[PDB]
């Protein structure tokens, strides 16, 4: 799992999102492995490569109106899964107390966007997970939770 | 506040000119709309009370400006 992560070819396929097929499979392979506690630690090492792309799918959904139907990612089954997978991969790493503190400090801009997802969707899959990922980082267990809470409430209009 | 009389005219439809325009072809996120109105409203009611308060003080003082001047001379 660590080795497969370091490589060029599997991450290149994952990086592309303008072919639904490529991204869909890749995020799922990563995420499925993340269920088992041990991988979470190695998967986080290679984070900085996949993670902006995972954020890009989520942002991309917020900007394109649900009032229409496109076949790429809307309110139809394909889109619903893409968003879900990305958020699920995230949620899993964030369960570890240190990782979650580290997530907020690096990914801050991208992180605030979760609030937005909850609002535009009706999908109970997309929304539960956005709120949950925030809840984990706001937790008592997490180091420097007082700081993260200020940052969220103030900038992101969380309250 | 605006000195505007009640508008009803009772439209949800998008077919009409006014229908298309005062009612979006976009969806309805009930939270978003509530928020849009709440914040402006908080400023406005605070504003009106101020306007009234300021106006009464200015008016009293303007009236009695001249009064005290006349009285200084008598």
């Amino acid at each position: 799992v660590e080795k497969l992560l370091k490589n060029n070819n599997l991450i290149n396929i994952l990086q592309n999102i303008e072919q639904m097929d490529t991204c869909y499979v890749c995020i799922r392979l990563l995420q499925e492995l993340a269920v088992i506690p041990e991988y979470r630690d190695v998967i986080w090492l290679h984070e900085k490569k996949f993670m902006p792309t995972l954020f890009k799918i989520l942002q991309r959904a917020t900007d394109s109106q649900l009032a229409t139907r496109i076949v790429a990612t809307n309110s139809n089954h394909l889109g619903i899964q893409l968003q879900y997978h990305s958020l699920l991969l995230i949620w899993l790493l964030t369960f570890n107390p240190v990782f979650a503190n580290e997530l907020v400090q690096k990914y801050l801009s991208d992180f605030l966007d979760l609030l937005k997802l909850v609002k535009i969707t009706i999908k109970e899959k997309v929304s539960r997970l956005c709120i949950s990922i925030i809840l984990q980082c706001c937790s008592t267990r997490v180091k420097q939770h007082k700081k993260v809470i200020k940052q969220l409430l103030l900038l992101g209009n969380a309250l | 506040k605006h000195d505007i009389k009640l508008y009803e005219g009772d439209t949800d439809k998008y077919l009409d000119g006014s229908g298309e325009l005062y009612v979006p072809p976009s969806g309805s996120v009930i939270d978003d709309y509530v928020r849009n109105a709440s914040y402006l409203e908080e400023r406005l009611i605070q504003m009106e009370d101020a306007t009234d308060q300021i106006e009464v003080q200015k008016n009293d003082l303007e009236q009695y400006r001249f009064i005290l001047q006349s009285g200084d001379e008598f």
